């Protein structure tokens, strides 16, 4: 049983003004979701859908194409760390032990509280600074993996 | 233009790719993400060729064939090395994760990807690694699913939702993790879902149907049949085994239904399975049912129709011209009465005189898909005549058509196509009573009575053409919605007007001719499609007779006490309680038919007729096209008891012993020779196919593959010695493989599709002449009239708007793909598709009488209380409540009638 | 820029109207590509489209559509302000302009340089990545990116 609140439909229909198709917010429109909730219920696949005017398979298949789209439900922090090649160079591999040590999780998998979620991502742009991460909005750089304890607690 | 493959010149056409131009040329080049009917995007990459600059190259260039135009002077290779070592390399990418799944996979045998992979030539494993595994959805009765065979070539999307209109199947995921399916689990919600089995070239979508008992391809003994589910006559291949219709597969008709069937007929072909149905003449004597061979049942009715007074016959739109026209010659011409109802009889005979007298061309459902506008008034086309609307939303995306071609962009290319024209589409108009499933493409949907469309259709044929009747009490908004209808219509090049006699009103079809009228006197190239009820309505039309109710007149007056009736159920076109009444007065009632119905429990005598998989005979479709179709097998090969033979050939034996005392019983050609000397009208079926003595260089038509397998022990459980072949005097097919079909054979009617190398259905690019064009010798079925040189007047009869009675109710039509066709709703896999009996209310009337969403509702018709749960209607206009037509205890005579007492039980 | 009239209606008085949107992605390297990218503005799944027609005769929703990168966008201010003839003579070489070149990975300085074309990359290296770090060799480069 999903509803979209005032707020969310709101954004949507202004982010529905920027295009001269309902169908161009479906990404954002998506995100908007992902932001009010942390991730991307089922329903709310079949509401964007209803609110867009475009068919559920077209959000479904957006929102399982896109990484950044969660489907699956999330902790309330997200950890992204870099496993591209410069910060394999820079040895990500440390910072990844690090962090699979402290959550006690692998990648891909959520803590036992739903505090956080440890995920792999694509190079994030950094790579001068790496190894990077980037925590729900704050993309850490020159990491080490004696500053993963201490990075970690400030994210509550 | 001027091509030149592996050295040798040929001629192609310059608007077509390499692709299908190599295989229109008989050249041999693998393919998956293209298809004919779909275009080409380039996925797969299988289709590799190398193309070379000029004359004198080594060089060269893997270009993508599909993608590729067959330009002037172009140089390719498929036989160059490098080619093949890279369509072997995509056939091994390909297999990579397949699943070791071919013995227990219904597409073995029949699978495109099959035949690619022998063909490539790739037969060794060098990948040591797992595969990738997916689970499967439940999409419903009819599809059954299995991701893990997927080869992502994206022709289930494409077809589904670009060429389909589907919503609910769409592709998800991400780099190798693509999955195509439904969001989530549930049926697959399109009228069209069941060409994915032959559109996907894997198993995923698989026939589950079919899968319930399962044979492969070459164990199938196949005809060539017509489906009998609608007027719009789709060739079908149905495919027998073991005695039991197990499949029906999409025949190719490039005039028709070239690569496309619709649900119903696909998948409602089970009342032909059923073990209920009649096997041998059955006499009722008293209590007693006794069991008559055809000599004693032939000598014994032709006794009792002897001592009568007079015999009257009821013949049936189910039936075939043959058998119509044999109860006709039986009973005589003035004693001879259709089985539809006065007003049924009225709407067809007015629809066949507009078709082939109105002066205006009707289209060929593959001629819908080239017109410029679409008027639907009336018709219910998604639920009655399906294809049709496929057809419709085809000629809709015209306009993107002719958008994407004013920038030389090829036709083929439907991703550049589908971009350039982005959401405009040709103008459709519908009008329902409600909300129809082509309204997601519709430029406009009128909701409203039948009477109230008809005035529609009249006020616009008014606009168009001053001198058509007026339409006096049209709203400012409704006029204003009429001359955007009229200037869309007007402004188009090829207009086309569809009606039916589903909608239950004259009028409509009156206002649909006067639209078709107006546009023709404007100098437009306008096409008329009238969409009739069941196989052949347009047949018996034409053969005409009296209506149900005088032949109920006659029985209840003692005028005839001998009643003949033919392939009909007799409830679907009057009151059953009349009906029965009739029929308990007449002392002789004499039903010839195939499926058991309700007339049977007081009819004295009952002939085991065929259905169309045990005969042969002749339809007419709803363009006026005679079309043959042909026995699948020998009902009478594996049980020797059974005794059930064509039922022209049981009222052609039954006119012989009444008139001399003997038993004929006939060959097919005599009676299609005294349909064409006796009724000139019908004069065309003769064309229709060739007679029983065509031969291909010496040697029949082949009913089963080559390669048709047990012929020595799938018998041997009732004696193991092997029978007689059965012999068919009647056609030009034999029940065996000795037999031709060839795809080079001079023919037109092919039973089944296959080439070496080619199993799956992607054989019939080799049956035609070029590759998604027509067959190779023409198409099967003639159409029986040519366009009038002269057209009608315009009908003065316009009708007063719809008013809302107190105490009566208006039945509105609701049709349904699932449950409106008589024979559709006896096959047991519909029963989990057909939607539960409802009647629908406008929300104001059920607020008026209390009743929600769900509640029970009792109503009388005929002095016949039946109850109702109440589904809300929005669009419905009040003062109407909604029937859904042809479902148990509601006949589809029931459209336009009033209701009394409907009041909460 | 919209405040101050350099953004919206009538931008200088000269009537040319020109709405400027940040359209945030969601996460998928293959929106890169051009026609895969005018495919994820519209809201599809980015795949990308086969070209010819390229974006530039039928792109986003239909129409005539440039895609360009970020950095050309920022070399053409200065191309329009200070002219051709300057930005021809920038360097003596086949490609015109300055490019943003730089070392990344294990070295001294790994950072971001606005370069002249034809700087050769023991400069970049060298003269302003430092080099190598202390006990490390080099081995190998890439130049371009994961790409090259
Ligand atoms: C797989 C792939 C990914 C790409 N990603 C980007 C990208 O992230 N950013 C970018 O500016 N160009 C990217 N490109 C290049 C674009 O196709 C295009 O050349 C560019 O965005 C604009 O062209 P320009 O260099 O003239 O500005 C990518 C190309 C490919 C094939
Ligand atoms: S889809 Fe084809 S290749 Fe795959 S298991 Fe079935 S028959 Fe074999
Ligand atoms: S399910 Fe079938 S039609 Fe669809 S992409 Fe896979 S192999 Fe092709
Ligand atoms: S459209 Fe009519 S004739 Fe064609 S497959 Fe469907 S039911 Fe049969
Ligand atoms: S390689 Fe990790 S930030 Fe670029
Ligand atoms: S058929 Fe040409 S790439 Fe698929
Ligand atoms: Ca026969």
């Amino acid at each position: 049983a999903f509803e979209l609140s005032a707020a969310e439909r709101e954004a949507i229909e202004h982010e529905m003004h920027h295009y001269e198709d309902p169908r161009a917010a479906s990404i954002e429109a998506l995100k908007i979701v992902q932001k009010q909730r942390g991730w991307v219920p089922d329903g709310a696949i079949h509401a964007i859908a209803d609110v867009l005017g475009i068919p559920a398979s077209d959000v479904e298949g957006v929102a399982t194409f896109y990484s950044q789209i969660f489907r699956q439900p999330v902790g309330r922090h997200v950890i992204r760390y870099c496993d591209s090649v410069v910060c394999h160079i820079n040895g990500y591999q440390g910072i990844q032990a690090a962090l699979e040590k402290k959550l006690n999780i692998k990648p891909g998998q959520t803590t036992f509280d739903g505090r956080f979620t440890l995920l792999p991502t694509c190079c994030l742009g950094n790579c001068d600074k790496g190894p990077n991460m980037m925590i729900d909005e704050d993309t850490h750089a020159h990491l080490t993996p004696e500053a993963i304890p201490e990075l970690l607690e400030r994210y509550k | 233009a001027t091509i030149h493959v592996d050295g040798k010149e040929y001629e192609v056409n310059g608007a077509d790719n390499l692709l299908e131009a190599c295989l229109s040329l008989g050249l041999d080049i693998p393919y998956f993400c293209w298809h004919p009917a779909l275009g080409s995007v380039g996925a797969c990459r299988q289709c590799a060729v190398k193309q070379y600059q000029n004359a004198e190259d080594t060089r060269g260039r893997l270009v993508m064939s599909c993608m590729t135009p067959a330009s002037d002077g172009t140089f390719i290779s498929i036989d160059d090395e490098e080619a093949k070592q890279f369509r072997e390399s995509v056939v091994e990418w390909l297999m990579t994760n397949h699943p070791h799944d071919c013995p227990v996979c219904e597409e073995g045998g029949n699978c495109h990807l099959q035949d690619m992979t022998v063909m490539t030539g790739h037969s060794f494993r060098r990948y040591r690694f797992t595969k990738r595994t997916h689970r499967n959805q439940d999409l419903g009765p009819f599809i059954s699913h299995e991701m893990n065979r997927c080869i992502a070539c994206y022709r289930c999307v494409r077809y589904y939702k670009d060429y389909a209109g589907g919503t609910d199947l769409g592709v998800y995921g991400a780099h190798d993790n693509v999955y195509f399916g439904r969001p989530e689990d549930g049926t697959l919600e399109s009228e069209f879902s069941g060409n994915l089995v032959e559109i996907c070239p894997t198993g995923v979508f698989t026939d589950k149907t079919h899968s319930e008992r399962y044979n492969r391809k070459w164990d199938m003994q196949f005809a060539p049949s017509i489906c009998q589910q609608c007027s719009i006559g789709c060739n079908i291949s149905p495919g027998e085994r073991y005695g039991e219709l197990r499949r029906i597969e999409n025949r190719y008709n490039g005039t028709v239904n070239h690569y496309f069937l619709c649900d119903r007929g696909r998948f409602g072909y089970g009342y032909v399975n059923l073990k209920d149905r009649p096997r041998q003449p059955v006499q009722r004597r008293g209590d007693d049912f006794i069991t008559l061979n055809a000599e004693q049942a032939m000598q014994g009715a032709a006794d009792i129709l002897r001592q009568s007074k007079k015999v009257i016959g009821i013949g049936s739109p189910r039936a075939s011209v043959e058998s119509n026209f044999a109860l006709r010659e039986l009973v005589g011409e003035e004693n001879f009465y259709t089985g539809i109802a006065h007003g049924e009889q009225e709407r067809l005979q007015l629809a066949l005189k507009v078709l082939r007298e109105g002066g205006i061309y009707t289209p060929a459902l593959r001629e819908i898909e080239s017109y410029d506008a679409v008027l639907v008034l009336g018709e219910d086309v998604t639920q009655t005549g399906a294809r049709v609307a496929l057809a419709v939303r085809q000629a809709v995306k015209g306009k993107a058509r002719e958008m994407a071609a004013a920038q030389k962009v090829a036709d083929w290319q439907i991703a550049a196509i589908l971009n350039i024209g982005q959401r405009a589409k040709h103008p459709l108009f519908v009008t329902n009573v409600d909300d129809t499933r082509l309204d997601d493409i519709a430029a406009w949907t009128y909701r409203a009575p039948v009477e109230d469309q008809a005035r529609l259709g009249f006020a616009i044929a008014h606009a168009l053409d001053n001198s058509a009747p007026a339409v006096d009490g049209i709203e400012p908004e409704l006029q204003s919605k009429i001359d955007v209808i009229v200037q869309a219509l007007a402004g188009a090049k090829k207009p086309l007007i569809i009606s039916g006699t589903n909608a239950g009103s004259l009028e409509v079809i009156q206002a649909a001719a006067n639209v078709a009228k107006a546009l023709k006197g404007r100098g437009a190239d306008v096409g008329i499609t009238m969409i009739a009820r069941s196989v052949n309505s347009m047949g018996l039309g034409i053969m005409g007779g009296g209506s149900l109710e005088e032949a109920l007149t006659e029985l209840e007056t003692g005028r005839a006490d001998a009643v003949v009736v033919l392939e009909n159920d007799l409830h679907r076109h009057a009151s059953a309680t009349r009906v029965n009444a009739a029929l308990a007065k007449a002392p002789l009632v004499m039903v010839v038919d195939h499926q058991r119905t309700a007339i049977m429990e007081n009819a004295h005598l009952v002939l085991s007729a065929a259905s169309f998989a045990e005969s042969d005979g002749t339809v007419i479709n709803n363009e006026g096209r005679a079309q043959r179709f042909f026995q699948v097998y020998d009902p009478a090969y594996y049980d020797s008891k059974t005794v059930m033979l064509e039922s022209w050939r049981w009222l052609h034996s039954l006119h012989s012993t009444l008139l001399s005392r003997e038993v004929d019983w006939t060959q097919l050609d005599h009676v299609i020779d005294a349909v064409v000397a006796k009724i000139p009208e019908l004069a065309g079926i003769k064309d229709a196919a060739p007679d029983a003595t065509f031969r291909i260089r010496g040697q029949k038509l082949a009913r089963e593959p080559h390669r048709y397998s047990g012929r020595t022990a799938m018998r041997a459980n009732i004696s193991v010695h092997e029978p007689r072949q059965p012999q068919d005097i009647d056609t030009m097919f034999t029940f065996s493989m000795e037999g031709n079909n060839q795809p080079t054979a001079h023919r037109s009617q092919v039973p089944f599709a296959w080439a070496p190398g080619w199993n799956s259905p992607q054989a019939w690019n080799k049956f035609q002449d070029e590759v998604g064009g027509k067959l190779r010798f023409g198409d099967p079925g003639v159409r029986l009239f040519e366009t009038s040189e002269n057209g009608l007047d315009y009908f003065t009869s316009v009708p007063a708007r719809f008013q809302p009675q107190d105490g009566k109710w208006r039945i509105a039509p609701y049709y349904h793909l699932f449950g409106s066709d008589e024979l559709s709703q006896r096959a047991p896999v519909f029963q989990s598709r057909m939607p539960q009996p409802y009647i629908k209310l406008n929300p104001a009337d059920a607020a008026k009488l209390g009743v929600n969403a769900g509640t029970r509702v009792s109503f009388s018709y005929d002095g016949n209380t039946v109850t109702l749960p109440v589904e809300i209607a929005e669009g419905l206009t009040a003062g109407q409540v909604g029937l859904p037509m042809g479902m148990s205890g509601i006949a589809p005579v029931l459209a336009g009638a009033h209701l009394e007492d409907l009041k909460e039980a | 820029a919209t405040e101050a009239g350099l953004l919206g209606k009538n931008i200088m008085g000269t009537g040319f109207d020109f709405e400027l949107f940040v359209h945030t992605g969601a996460g998928r390297y293959i929106c890169g590509e051009e026609t895969a990218l005018i495919n994820s503005l519209e809201g599809r799944r980015a795949n990308p489209r086969s070209k010819p027609p390229f974006p530039a005769t039928s792109g986003a929703w239909g129409k005539p559509t440039c895609v360009n990168n970020v950095e050309t966008l920022c070399n053409v201010p200065a191309i329009l302000a200070n002219g051709v003839e300057w930005y021809q003579n920038i360097s003596k070489s086949k490609d015109a302009g300055t490019k943003l070149m730089g070392f990344s990975g294990r070295v001294k300085n790994p950072g971001l340089w606005e370069l002249p074309f034809g700087t050769t990359a023991r400069e970049i290296l060298e003269d302003y990545a430092g080099g190598m770090r202390d006990g490390l060799k080099f081995k190998a480069w890439q130049p371009g990116g994961a790409g090259t």
